[PDB]
């Protein structure tokens, strides 16, 4: 319309996908399947 | 205090101005 | 012949409190609910409005409905509030928001089942059921939406009984609510199909009654609701006391309504007179008849002088002669003949009851079916079309879920009601 | 500034308890308390 | 007969109003019951 | 029944001190949270519940949070006279300010403090059973008020969703000014107010200074006077939930009656019997006189003249000894006036409220004691003139990229200035189009 | 005609304590066991529930069984606990662990012989034995497993008598333990084969009764057990007092079960009303009948409006006319004809007893056989299917020794019971 | 009824001092073992029996052993104030430590001391008539706690068989650390904890330090504070055996309800009313408030966030003035939240316990006095993140063979490092698989 859809400013009102976000992170499950190297180390 | 028919009536609106809650 | 009452919203609960005070006073019921009367004539028809509880007590057959219990706590706290049965108070947890769509669709459907269960439980206990009586405003939110919802459900469950409503409508000069035209139009659309008889009162007319006739220095809603409770208790008097010519709600409907859509009426009560003047004029049938037809004594803003009477009814209370009633109604019809619809040979029905309200020697209540009611509907329809053409506040109603087609249907049906009144206004014998 | 403005009248209120106004709020009664006590006790409804 | 039924109904109401079930109190207490309150615990007293 | 108050930054905390002082004196809670229960004439009532919760030992504690990035003002609240009233967790303070930068509050620093605030608000909302809105106090001229106000409002919208949020906001005055960078912060707050707020009331200190000089007899007013006036207005509007009355009005009725379209939610506020003690005993103060007073621009708390626009809706709250017949006669007389005009699509322009509780008198206060008062909030197209002057000042500075280095270095894209300025321009065009008469009908 | 009671588990022993308080009060037995009554009507049927020991004393015919002695300490601490015979308390030294297989196979077979010995000793003392009465929960561990084991053994030893059970079943809304569905499913499989008549109670219905009808501020399990003890003591009243139309447990069974698997019933007790409301309503047969059929007064989560009545029974206590009872049952059958199975010409049995419960002028207990009870079992089957597809906690039961095929067999039996009720619900004359 | 406590090494003995001070003060036994001779309450209740036995002379003595390889800590217990409470045989001490080597404890040094421990446990188990489990306190970061704890659990598991063994274990924090070789000891420990424990509760000192800084107002906490909190948790779990209540819970009901599969036995623990005396007067502490508290991750005593996993079962123990209807209303409120998720195969997720005895207050303690408390133990897939951190640290340090020569010298094959690391990798995959939705029926 004549306004902006709030995807500007970097905000979104879409509710989170709880089932996807709820699964844990594991070395083989999550980290080893990344193009850029990732690790469980705290920075 | 008079009813619309002429009879006396009791108060219907509280008297609060000039009153204090705690003695 | 017993009536079940329903009181909805703030206005309905407030008017109901004064009505049940007036009814309890005439039958000698103490504010504790104990009978303390002094004649068997009081007891012999107590069943019409009260059920009997053990060891003397009487309880009133009424349902109280509201969306926040604040009003319910105010009515329970009133001087006669104790008489009401605690289980008869039905309330929700969130308000109508002064919005018709909320009251009809969201909180209405949430509470309506408990109200229908209570109304059926009260109705099926009666040995013979007479009509229901409902008090509500059309300009509000829960009153209009849930009142019309409940009226529709009761009309489905009891289509052979009578449905009677007393209703408050917005004044032509000052609004109490901005969205009044939508709520009024949708409520009138529901009532014209569902209702059997509808009476209308303007708060502006009660203010003009108090200031011009009674010269009250500081009127309050208790006075307006007392005048309304007086007329409300007067209409049913012939149902519950003896008389030379008994009358009933169905007989009033049969004599007042010529065609089923023309069921909106004006109301008046006659022996209104200031305490200073009262010493100067005794009560007599000519005095009651003259005040009864004076437009100053009518409870709507429309004036009879711009219309014509199709039918009228007068209910008299007191020990009185049949000559004064018959000859006065003939004399008034003959002298003002231009104001009466000519294709009906006699427009007035009379009824006489022996027992007057306490402290008055005589009284009459007047019910009138007049075409000047078309002016109120025309004014509401104009304000509705100005607001609807510009989508003035529609997003609230559409967000609740209403289709826009409801607004155009209700406008078309009300416009046809105005056209039908105008057509009967200009009819001729030919 | 906050001392001389607000704390002074706070101390005056501490010394004098007759300045609190009386009122009437009869709309808070037993049904409101019943709704207050019954939070989270919804049972036997049909969907 | 009508008066007798009225008297019995008043006695009925007086029995319900003064009873211990609706008033949520207990009067018949055993000595062991003063220590063990398995079911009948409802809350603490004012002194506690 | 209950309402939760959110106070942000310096203006919001200082206005909060006056508000909670008034609410304590109106309900009768002593400064330490106790109550002299043995010295009583009437009976104890539940009315406090809208603003207080009890621990059970009888201490009262209020439903509020105080948010600031500098410690000093909250430490002043912690060390003052009402030290024992507030729970210490409710008074939240960060380490360093947003330095008049909206970007510093929104992106870098407020993101660290925001999660504690949201956890406290959740702990309040869990101890409620009929919450019907949030009241927010902030100024859009400063950095933390604008930036953290915007972020908190955005998070609240997603978390609580449809629940209402009503804001009282101190906007930059049209010629009195306190800081140079006020236009950037006020513009970049446009999205938050436009998309994440249900009604926003705007106040300017220059109007309250004019009202305190002309009506009251104060030659040298200070912020405590303005805050006492704001507290009186809030007490009048919230009295309808807390005390008996002839025509009650729930906070949802304001939203239903005042906003015709979802963006047109900015309202002007005014208060009638602002009068001194020496004048108050020389004059009667009838309903018609205070009703006539609320429509004069000398009574308003925002620097705008409503004669340059058209009213869409008015909501009038009367409290004290008033009779409905006099309110109807007064409103009919106002309706008769030729200098008051309503848009032709709004025929029923008024909402009325009547409450029996008269306004409270505060021991150190400057208002007189009066038996009746009226307060009005109204929606009018004249407000479009207020935005245009800020847009002109913003256009002046941004042209030379006068101070953009601070915002871009602290994390903001230059595009955000053009985005915010075009969105407020579209809001001005919306206010121009909605107010145009439908003279073309056939 | 003597009844033997069995109380199993914590819920059963606690409900039993209140049951024996109500029965001891009605016959005027002091908590020491001494008779202190004031009418021969109390003494002439005391044998039905009490045996007389020498020198005045009376002892109650009940067996208490549990796996942890904690309950014995709870019943001993109650006000009437001393009345119970010491030899009738059977207990072990370790709990059921909320596990059906442990309660049925390991400690069950260890203790069951001593329980059967006590039940036989009590049964063979009667001159003529009427049915057994058992109280237990289905969601627990020793209640479900040992209760159903004992029910099966008593059904082997006395197949021509009546077997009656009162059973508590897990709420779909509130639970104290995670493994309720397995124990419930296995218990329902045992009951449908062994029982003659089974009543089902939801704790959710008792909480809703307490909060809405009685408005108790702080209800406790003692209140729920008081409501249950009231109905339990009411069903047997016609066995032990005179009346105008006597009735018996066998006549109730003969009139309620059309086919042997359809033996699951609904429960109700009519005079329930808050202390504030009691001043507002006189007692009468229409009021009792109206509360008796209101689903609000029924002790299960399923509502009759979702099913149809095959049969129903009402037992009235008090001095009243038979005409009012018969005409009330005719009016209810005629007005709601769609809710009654059409291939049975009259679904309601009535019975009248002269002696009311102490402190009440009149009372009625209602038993109903309605197909909507299938909805409870379906919900339990849903939760079972969610856990069973993933073998969620099976290793505990398999470690006790159960084959996994047992779970599928029990599920199949419950599914067939639901199917049989659904088929009789939708049957037609053709 | 009875439970036997086994305390190993420094952390286990120091936590034992706090536990036995609390259990003595809760029952009323004086530090010298004799109850007050003039305290005639009226009925000598049996509640002490869970933790004390009488010596026939009327003294009470506790059902515990203290195990250490260095003398200092046990000699400190022998010379302190509670010298007369313990039987001297119960305090067992060796000559020299396991020097942070799991290999030294398991193979070289613990093998000499283990038979005395078994003789003491035999003498305790013979003085029981309803023993229903062992409670074990140890840290897996040190040499003797890991090595001798594993060896002793193996021997107990062969000798006693089905009897339950419940462990309270101090695991290494993600970032705070005390010794370099912690990763090797914690990997080698986990195989034994996996095979020889029925429920294992995991603790991290960094979480209890955060809890003592945030909730209590202590700037410089020490181990005595953490040990008093652990003692409160153990007292809450064992209260169901010792005092009257509405719904009792025996330890086998705990094991039956909390463990879904025999390997899935690692649980998180939290405690609600950790509050200071000054905070206690600003807030009521109702059942629903403390129930809401146990689910916030700020309340946990292990450094894991449960929002990153799914709950399978929760066991809630309430002690004090609570009514079952309030517990049901609280649990019904928790179920509505969307940030709390249960695996779809676990629909009835809660177990409840309700006891009437309120928590005891210790004179020198830092907790306030409160009328009610709730303690929660829960099983969740979020623990996979905990194991992933230890695995990563072991991988780096082993890849180099940074310290292996110590372990090989003290008796261990280098292969044992690889075996334990693969067994932990399989447990980590089990926690990944159990949380996978059942999309097989599509
Ligand atoms: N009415 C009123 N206005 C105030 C008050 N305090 C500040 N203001 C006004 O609000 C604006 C300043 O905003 P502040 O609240 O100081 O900004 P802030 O929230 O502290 O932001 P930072 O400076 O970054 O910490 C100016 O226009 C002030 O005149 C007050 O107590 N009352
Ligand atoms: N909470 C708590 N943690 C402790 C305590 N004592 C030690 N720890 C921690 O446990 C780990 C050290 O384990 P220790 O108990 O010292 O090892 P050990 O049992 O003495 O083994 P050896 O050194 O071979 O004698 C470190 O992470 C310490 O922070 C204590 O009293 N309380
Ligand atoms: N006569 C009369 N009118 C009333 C009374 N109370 C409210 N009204 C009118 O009813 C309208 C407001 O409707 P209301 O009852 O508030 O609607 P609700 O919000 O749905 O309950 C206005 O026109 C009021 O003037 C009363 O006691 N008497
Ligand atoms: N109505 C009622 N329910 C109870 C009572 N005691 C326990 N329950 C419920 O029964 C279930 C516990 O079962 P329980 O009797 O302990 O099983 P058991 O261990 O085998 O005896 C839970 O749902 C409790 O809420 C009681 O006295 N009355
Ligand atoms: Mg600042
Ligand atoms: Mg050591
Ligand atoms: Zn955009
Ligand atoms: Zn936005
Ligand atoms: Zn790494």
């Amino acid at each position: 319309d004549k306004y902006h859809v709030c995807e500007c400013y970097g905000h979104t009102q879409q509710l989170p996908n709880y089932k996807k976000l709820t699964n844990p992170r594991t070395l083989q499950g999550f980290y080893a399947k990344q193009k850029v190297s990732a690790c469980p180390c705290i920075p | 205090l008079i009813d619309p028919f002429g009879n006396p009536k009791v108060r219907d609106v509280p008297d609060l101005f000039g009153r204090s809650r705690y003695s | 012949r017993e009536i079940v009452c329903v009181q909805a919203g703030q206005c309905g609960n407030q008017i109901g409190s004064k009505f049940w005070e007036v009814i309890s006073d005439e039958h000698g019921v103490d504010p504790t609910g104990t009978y303390q009367g002094d004649s068997d004539l009081q007891l012999e028809r107590i069943n019409v409005y009260f059920d009997e509880a053990t060891g003397g007590r009487y309880v009133p057959r009424s349902v109280l409905i509201d969306l926040e219990p604040g009003t319910m706590d105010s009515v329970r706290a009133g001087p006669y509030g104790q008489i009401f049965r605690p289980d008869n108070f039905i309330f929700g947890q969130s308000g109508a928001g002064n919005n018709w769509a909320k009251g009809h669709y969201t909180e209405g459907a949430e509470l309506i089942d408990s109200v229908l269960d209570v109304c059926c439980k009260e109705a099926e206990s009666c040995d013979c059921l007479q009509g229901f009586q409902i008090c509500h405003s059309l300009g509000g939110g829960t009153g209009s939406g849930m009142g019309t919802l409940l009226i529709s459900k009761l009309r489905e469950q009891y289509p052979d009984r009578i449905m009677m409503t007393f209703s408050i409508i917005p004044s032509p000069k000052v609004s109490d609510t901005v969205v009044e035209p939508y709520n009024t139009t949708l409520s009138v659309h529901q009532l014209v199909e569902n209702s059997d008889e509808s009476m209308c009162i303007d708060n502006e007319a009660l203010y003009d009654i108090c200031f011009r006739t009674l010269k009250l220095t500081t009127p309050t809603f208790g006075d307006l609701n007392h005048l309304v409770s007086a007329v409300v208790s007067g209409v049913t008097c012939c149902l519950r006391f003896p008389g030379q010519l008994n009358s009933d709600l169905r007989k009033l409907a049969v004599n007042l309504v010529p065609f089923p859509r023309l069921h909106f009426f004006m109301m008046g009560f006659a022996p209104l007179t200031s305490r200073g003047s009262q010493q100067y004029r005794g009560l007599s049938v000519p005095e009651l008849t003259q005040q009864m037809f004076d437009a100053k004594n009518m409870m709507q803003a429309a004036d009879p002088r711009h219309g014509r009477y199709l039918t009228a009814s007068a209910l008299f209370r007191g020990r009185m002669s049949t000559k004064e009633v018959d000859e006065q109604m003939l004399n008034v019809q003959n002298k003002n003949s231009s104001y009466f619809i000519e294709w009906i040979p006699n427009n007035i029905k009379s009824s006489v009851c022996d027992i007057p309200p306490k402290g008055l020697k005589m009284a009459v209540t007047f019910i009138g079916n007049n075409t000047c009611i078309q002016e109120m509907f025309r004014r509401v329809g104009e304000q509705f079309t100005l607001m609807f053409r510009r989508k003035a506040f529609l997003h609230w109603y559409t967000g609740e879920g209403m289709d826009e087609m409801e607004f155009t249907e209700a406008e078309s049906n009300m416009n046809d009601l105005v056209s039908e009144y105008q057509q009967y206004q200009d009819a001729t014998i030919e | 500034t906050k001392n001389v403005t607000v704390d002074a009248t706070g101390e005056y209120l501490k010394d004098n308890i007759d300045e609190y106004p009386a009122t009437s709020s009869e709309c808070w009664g037993m049904f409101m308390k019943f709704t207050d006590n019954m939070k989270g006790k919804k049972l036997r409804e049909c969907y | 007969d009508k008066e007798e039924d009225t008297r019995k109904a008043l006695e009925e109401i007086r029995f319900h109003m003064e009873g211990d079930f609706l008033n949520e109190t207990e009067t018949v207490v055993s000595e062991l019951g003063k220590k063990v309150k398995a079911e009948r615990y409802k809350g603490m007293t004012e002194e506690q | 029944r209950e309402a939760i108050c959110i106070h942000i930054g310096q203006a919001g905390c200082q206005v909060g001190n006056a508000c909670w002082e008034l609410f304590c004196l109106e309900h009768g809670i002593q400064p330490d949270g106790a109550m002299p229960s043995d010295k009583t004439i009437g009976v104890e009532d539940d009315a406090f519940n809208t603003f207080f919760s009890e621990t059970g030992a009888g201490k009262h504690v209020p439903r509020a949070v105080f948010l600031d990035l500098e410690p000093t003002v909250v430490d002043e609240v912690r060390t003052g006279t009402y030290r024992q009233l507030f729970h210490p967790e409710q008074l939240i303070s960060g380490k360093e300010d947003a330095a008049n930068n909206y970007a510093r509050g929104h992106y870098t620093i407020g993101k660290e403090i925001v999660d504690l605030c949201l956890d406290r608000i959740r702990k309040l909302a869990d101890n409620c059973t009929g919450l019907q809105g949030f009241l927010v106090y902030h100024a859009v001229g400063g950095g933390t008020g604008s930036g953290l106000g915007a972020l908190l409002l955005e998070r609240l919208s997603v978390d609580y969703g449809k629940k209402s949020k009503l804001g009282y906001t101190v906007y930059p005055s049209p010629q009195v000014s306190t800081a140079v960078v006020e236009p950037y912060n006020s513009v970049l707050s446009t999205h938050s107010l436009l998309e994440h707020t249900d009604v926003a009331a705007m106040l300017d200190n220059e109007a309250i200074y004019d009202l305190t000089r002309r009506n009251l007899d104060i030659e040298r007013p200070t912020y405590t006077n303005l805050n006492r006036l704001i507290g009186q207005v809030v007490s009048s509007l919230t009295a309808s939930l807390r005390f008996d009355g002839a025509l009650n009005v729930d906070l949802t009725e304001f939203q239903t009656n005042l906003v015709p379209y979802p963006r047109i939610h900015f309202v002007l506020t005014s208060y009638a019997p602002v009068i001194s003690a020496e004048k108050a005993y020389h004059e009667q103060l009838s309903v018609s006189e205070i009703s006539n007073a609320v429509f004069e621009p000398a009574s308003m708390m925002t620097k705008c003249d409503p004669r340059h626009g058209k009213y869409m809706a008015c909501c009038l709250m009367y409290r004290g000894d008033v009779v409905p017949k006099d309110v109807n006669a007064a409103v009919a007389t106002i309706k008769t006036k030729r200098t008051i005009q309503f848009v032709d699509w709004s025929p029923t322009g008024f909402k009325c409220g009547i409450n029996y509780q008269p306004p409270t008198v505060v021991p150190g206060g400057d208002l007189a004691k009066v038996q009746r008062a009226v307060c009005m909030i109204a929606n009018s197209t004249a407000i479009a003139e207020v935005f245009a002057r800020i847009d002109h000042k913003f256009d002046l500075m941004y042209s030379k990229r006068a101070f953009v280095h601070w915002y871009v270095g602290e994390g903001m894209e230059e595009g955000e200035f053009s985005e915010a300025r075009e969105d407020l321009a579209a809001l001005e065009k919306d206010y121009e189009e909605v107010g145009a008469e439908s003279a073309d009908m056939d």
